[PDB]
RNA sequence: GUACCCCGGGAGGGGAGUGAAAGAGUUCCUGAAACCGGUCGCAUGCAAGCCGUCAGAGCCUGUGUGGUGAUGGCGUGCCUUUUGAAGAAUGAGCCUGCGAGUUAGUGAUGCGUGGCGAGGUUAACCCGUGGUGGGGGAGUCGUAGCGAAAGCGAGUCCGAUA
RNA sequence: GGGCUUAAGUUAUCCGCCGAAGCUGUGGCAACCUGUGUGGUUGGGUAGGGGAGCGUCGUGUCAGUGGUGAAGCUGCCGGGUGACUGUGUGGUGGAGUUGAUGCGAGUGAGAAUGCAGGCAUGAGUAGCGUGUGACGGGUGGGAAUCCCGUCCGCCGAUUAUC
C-alpha cells in the first residue's frame, strides 16, 4: 500500500519570498508550488501537506516587456456594464497582494483545497511582513540544472 | 406555472421543517390561592381574576 | 400451468437494491433509478481500475521527483541514472523509499550521480 | 385447459374514449390483453397430447423393457393366486412370498379371471394387467412381473415369430 | 421460528425500564398537523405538557393532551410512578386510515380529497431517567 | 368475540382474562415495496454536485468487519428512434401486480435424434368400458426417366430411324 | 487558463523523461487449429446468425423431508465466469416441500401518452360558491358556527304564500 499522510502528520513550514526584481511568471509558479508542498516527498493532492508563503516587496516585482501597461486584469460584478479593468502596472502599485494572489490561484488547481491553501499566501507590497513570530525562513528561486 | 419535476426529499423536507409553531409560554397566577398557569397579560382561567398578588381584580365569573 | 412472476422477479431487485445502498434520493430506495446507476457504478468502476495503474504511477513519480530534486537531480535525469546503472527498482518501491528511508533513496541518487552519462 | 381471449371476454365492443384529445393513450377496447380483465394472448387452449408412435417402435420398446428385467431375473410365473373363493390376504403372501412390494401382475384373462384381478386389485404396490396391455410405462415401473401361467401363455400367443 | 419473548409495544418503547406509554390509534386529523405539535410537547415534563396543551392555539392539542393524561394515569396506575416526576420521553406521529373522498370542480371535473388520520404514541419515564 | 378495573364524552389505549399463539381482537392468516415517522452513529452552514466511481484522512464501532466520509482525480441519465441524442427529440411521478412469438394441421421445407430399411407408414374405423395396447395397408411416399401427348424407356425429347 | 520575451515564442540540433485498456512481465478464464509430450492463433461490437445455460410453475419416477416448524417474507455470514446461489446461521411465519433425472409451460418486464391498486410531488399551498351581524343567557366533555332572548341589518311583483 503507497503511504498516504494522516491529517496534521506533515509539519507546515513558513518560507518568505523577497519578490525584489523577480518576474511574476516565476513568483506565483514557485508560490504555487510551495503552497501545495510539490518540493515534500510526502506530497499528497487529498491533504494540504504545503508551506506558507510570505512575499514580500511585491511592489516591485519585475514585468518584461510593455506588460506593466498592457496586460490587462478583468473583473466583473455580475451585472450589465458591470467590468472593470486595470493594468498589472496599476494594480502592483495599488493593491500588490491583489496582484500575486490572482496570479497564484490561476496557477493553483481549481478546487476547494486550493482555496484553502491559497490563504496561506501572505502578501504584502513592501519590504516588510508583520509575521516575525512565526519565524519564515528566507527562500531562494533556483534551477535544477539538467 | 406547473411544477416542472418532482423536488426532491431533502429541498422538500428543507421547505416543509420551516411549517412550526412555538410553544405557548403560560405565567403563573399571582393569586396564591390559584396558583395557576394562564397567558401573559390575561385573566386566570382557573381563579378568573386579573392583577398583582396585592390589587387582584375579578374578570371572568369562572 | 399460470406461473406467478414475483417470487423470480424480486431476486434481481433485491440484488440492486443492496448494490447501490449508500446512494443519495431515489438511487437507493427505487429499483429502476437504483439500476440506472449501477450500470455508471460499473462503467465508473471499470474504468477506474484501469485509471488506477496511472493514477499511482503518477503519484509515485511525483514523489520521486519531489525526493531527488532535494538532493539536486531531476526526475529525468534520476530515471535515466538507474537506468544506465542497470537498477531496476521501480516506481513505488522508489516512492517508498523515499518516504520512508530517505538515506537509502539518497544512496540511490547517487548511484544515479555516477551514473550519469556526464556528458 | 382454456383462456378466453379478447374476443371472448364479455362486453369490449366500443371504444373507451376517442383517440386523441383526453390525454390518455390511444385504447381500442376495454378487453385488451394488456388491460385488467382483458383477454388472455396466447394462454392453452383444449388440444390433445397423443403422439403416432409407430407400431414397431412401440412394440420394441415393450421388448427391451421385459427384456431387461428377464436378464435380471424379475420374471415370475405362477399357475394362479388364491384358490375357490377370493381374498386379498392370499396373493399378499403368493406375492411377499415370490419377492418385494413394487409389483406387476398379468391375468390376461379379461372376462372371467375375477379371482385373481379382484384379489390383487387392492394392494397399491401391485399393478395388474391383462397380457394383451402390457405397455411399456408400466413394464418399465414394475420392478418385478409376476405372469398367470394363461397370462404368459396369451401373451406369448398373442405375439410371437 | 415463533416462540417466547414475544414482541410488545412496551418491550420495544421502554424495554424493562420504568415508565409507560398510551396510543390514540385513528385520530381523524392529519400526521403532520399533529406532528406539528409533538415536536413541541416532546421530551417535556408531563405536568408542563398538559398544562400548555391547554392553552396551544392548534387543534391537535387536544388529543396529544388527552394521550399525554392516559399516559400519566397509565403509569400511576402501574407503576406506583406520580403525575409530577414524569417526562415526555418519546412522542411520534404515524399515519392511520385516509378516505378518499371528491371534490367536484369546474367543467365537470372531480377532484380527489384525502381525509387522512393519525396515530399518537407518547411515552413518559420518571424524570431520573433523563440523564440516564 | 376480550368479564372486571383505570385514563377518556367517546374513539383509542393501559392492566387483566380467553387461547398454543391477541404484534391471530373482528380494518382480524401470512403482511413485501412505494410512502410516512421515532431513536442512535457519522457527515454537513466558503459551497457549483447525471449524484456515481477510484484515491482517502478523521470519527463511530469493533459484533476487530462494518457504518460514515472531510478532501483529491475522473465522470453529460434510461429507453426509443437516429448520419448523429446528456440532449432544449419521444416515453416514463413512484412502488406492487398484470401486460406481447402461441396453438392447431397423418400442411410445406430443413436440421438434430430414434425406429425400420428397398422398403417406410397407416387414415377412418373395429376391439380393449381395461388406458397409453392390439388390429386396420384403403391410401400414401420411395421403387425410372424423358415427352404437350400417343408413347418409348436407361434412355427420352427436338430431328431426317440424322 | 494562469502567466511567458530574464520564453514558458519560432527554428535547426543534441540528451533525457512523461504519456493508452497499444506492447511487455505476472496470475486466472475462454474459442479454435494442430501433430495430439508441445504449441500456435484468437476472444470491442449494434441489426442479426450459431452454441451452451440460470431462475419460476406444473408434473412421471426414485430418494426423501416437514409443528423438534414447510412455503413466503426479512437479517447476517459466505459462494460461482454470468443469469444467480449456500446442504451457513438467525428472525418472522404456520402447512407444505427438497435433491436426482425426465416431461410440459399462461416461464422471467423498466418503458407501450400500457391496465388495476396503493402512495408521493406541488403543499399545509389555491380554494371554502353574491352577503351583516352584535350581545346576554342556556345546553354541553367540547360552542363564532345549536337553543332562547334583546338589539341591528336584509328581502318584500318576493329571500313571502299556495
Ligand atoms: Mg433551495
Ligand atoms: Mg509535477
Ligand atoms: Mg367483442
Ligand atoms: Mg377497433
Ligand atoms: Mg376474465
Ligand atoms: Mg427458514
Ligand atoms: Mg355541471
Ligand atoms: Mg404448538
Ligand atoms: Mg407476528
Ligand atoms: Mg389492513
Ligand atoms: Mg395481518
Ligand atoms: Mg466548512
Ligand atoms: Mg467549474
Ligand atoms: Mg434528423
Ligand atoms: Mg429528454
Ligand atoms: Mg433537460
Ligand atoms: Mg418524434
Ligand atoms: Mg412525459
Ligand atoms: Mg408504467
Ligand atoms: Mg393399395
Ligand atoms: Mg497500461
Ligand atoms: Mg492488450
Ligand atoms: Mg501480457
Ligand atoms: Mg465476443
Ligand atoms: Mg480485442
Ligand atoms: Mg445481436
Ligand atoms: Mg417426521
Ligand atoms: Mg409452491
Ligand atoms: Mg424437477
Ligand atoms: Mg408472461
Ligand atoms: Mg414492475
Ligand atoms: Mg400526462
Ligand atoms: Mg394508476
Ligand atoms: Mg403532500
Ligand atoms: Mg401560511
Ligand atoms: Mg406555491
Ligand atoms: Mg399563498
Ligand atoms: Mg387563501
Ligand atoms: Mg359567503
Ligand atoms: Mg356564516
Ligand atoms: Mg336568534
Ligand atoms: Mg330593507
Ligand atoms: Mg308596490
Ligand atoms: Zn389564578
Amino acid at each position: 500500500t503507497t503511504y498516504s499522510p494522516k491529517a496534521g502528520e506533515v509539519q507546515r513550514k513558513w518560507y518568505v519570498i523577497d519578490a525584489e526584481d523577480i518576474v511574476l511568471g516565476r513568483l506565483a509558479t514557485t508560490a504555487a508550488n510551495l503552497l501545495r508542498g510539490k518540493h515534500k516527498p510526502q506530497y499528497a493532492p487529498h491533504i494540504d501537506t504545503g508551506d506558507f508563503v510570505v512575499v514580500v516587496n511585491a511592489s516591485k516585482i519585475a514585468l518584461t516587456g510593455k506588460k506593466a501597461t498592457d496586460s490587462l486584469r478583468y473583473d466583473h460584478s455580475g451585472r450589465p456594464g458591470g467590468l472593470r479593468v486595470t493594468s498589472i502596472g496599476e494594480m502592483l502599485a495599488k493593491n500588490p497582494r491583489r496582484a500575486v494572489e490572482r496570479a497564484v490561484w490561476g496557477m493553483m488547481p481549481k478546487n476547494k483545497l486550493s482555496r484553502q491553501q491559497l490563504k496561506k499566501l501572505k502578501v504584502y507590497g513592501g519590504p516588510e511582513h508583520p509575521h516575525a513570530a512565526q519565524n519564515p525562513q528566507p527562500y531562494e528561486i533556483t534551477q535544477i540544472a539538467q | 406555472a406547473v411544477p416542472k419535476r418532482k423536488m426532491s426529499r431533502s429541498n422538500t423536507r428543507h421547505r416543509r421543517s420551516q411549517w412550526k409553531t412555538v410553544a405557548t409560554k403560560l405565567v403563573t397566577c399571582a393569586n396564591p390561592a390559584c396558583g395557576e398557569k394562564h397567558l401573559p397579560h390575561t385573566a386566570c382561567p382557573s381563579c378568573g381574576g386579573y392583577g398583582p398578588r396585592g390589587d387582584r381584580r375579578q374578570v371572568v365569573e369562572a | 400451468a399460470r406461473v406467478k412472476r414475483s417470487v423470480n422477479a424480486k431476486k434481481k431487485r433485491r440484488e440492486v437494491l443492496d448494490q447501490a445502498s449508500g446512494y443519495r434520493g431515489q438511487r437507493s430506495r427505487l429499483y429502476r433509478k437504483a439500476k440506472e446507476q449501477t450500470l455508471h457504478s460499473a462503467t465508473y468502476s471499470f474504468r477506474d481500475r484501469r485509471a488506477k495503474k496511472g493514477d499511482f504511477r503518477s503519484l509515485w513519480i511525483q514523489r520521486i521527483n519531489a525526493a531527488s530534486r532535494a538532493q539536486g537531480m531531476t526526475y529525468n535525469r534520476f530515471i535515466n541514472g538507474l537506468k544506465n546503472a542497470g537498477v531496476e527498482v521501480d516506481r513505488k518501491m522508489l516512492a517508498e523509499l523515499a518516504v520512508s528511508d530517505i538515506n537509502a533513496f539518497n544512496s540511490l541518487v547517487e548511484v544515479a550521480k555516477a551514473s550519469q552519462p556526464q556528458n | 385447459h382454456a383462456t378466453k381471449t379478447r374476443g371472448q371476454v364479455s362486453g369490449g365492443g366500443k371504444k373507451p374514449w376517442r383517440q386523441k384529445g383526453t390525454g390518455r393513450a390511444r385504447q381500442g377496447s376495454t378487453r385488451a390483453p394488456q388491460w385488467v380483465g382483458g383477454g388472455t394472448v396466447h394462454g392453452p387452449q383444449p388440444r390433445s397430447y397423443a403422439q403416432r408412435t409407430p407400431k414397431k417402435m412401440v412394440g420394441a420398446a415393450l421388448r427391451g423393457a421385459l427384456s431387461d428385467m428377464a436378464r435380471d431375473n424379475r420374471i415370475f410365473v405362477v399357475t394362479s393366486l388364491v384358490d375357490g373363493d377370493k381374498p386379498s390376504t392370499k396373493q399378499a403372501k403368493a406375492v411377499l412370498s415370490g419377492l418385494a412390494e413394487l409389483r406387476k401382475v398379468l391375468v390376461v384373462l379379461d372376462r372371467s379371471d375375477e379371482i385373481d384381478w379382484l384379489s390383487v386389485r387392492n394392494l397399491s404396490e401391485v399393478h395388474v394387467l391383462a397380457a394383451d396391455q402390457l405397455n411399456t410405462y408400466d413394464v418399465v415401473n414394475a420392478r418385478t412381473i409376476v405372469f398367470s401361467q394363461a397370462g404368459l401363455d396369451a401373451f406369448v400367443g398373442a405375439r410371437s415369430a | 421460528m415463533s416462540k417466547t419473548e414475544r414482541p410488545s409495544r412496551r418491550a420495544a418503547l421502554l424495554g424493562d425500564r420504568p415508565g409507560s406509554y398510551a396510543i390514540a390509534r385513528h385520530v381523524r386529523m392529519s400526521a403532520s398537523k399533529c406532528r406539528r405539535v409533538i415536536n413541541l410537547v416532546r421530551g417535556m415534563d408531563a405536568v408542563d405538557a398538559v398544562t400548555m396543551l391547554k392553552f396551544q392555539p392548534q387543534a391537535a392539542a387536544e388529543p396529544i393532551r388527552k394521550v399525554i393524561a392516559s399516559a400519566m394515569a397509565n403509569a400511576e396506575q402501574t407503576e406506583g410512578l406520580r403525575a409530577d416526576d414524569l417526562y415526555i420521553s418519546q412522542a411520534f406521529v404515524d399515519e392511520g386510515i385516509t378516505m378518499r373522498r371528491i371534490r367536484p370542480r369546474a367543467k365537470g371535473s372531480a377532484s380527489r380529497i384525502l381525509k387522512r388520520s393519525a396515530h399518537i404514541t407518547v411515552v413518559v419515564e420518571p424524570k431520573e431517567a433523563r440523564q440516564a
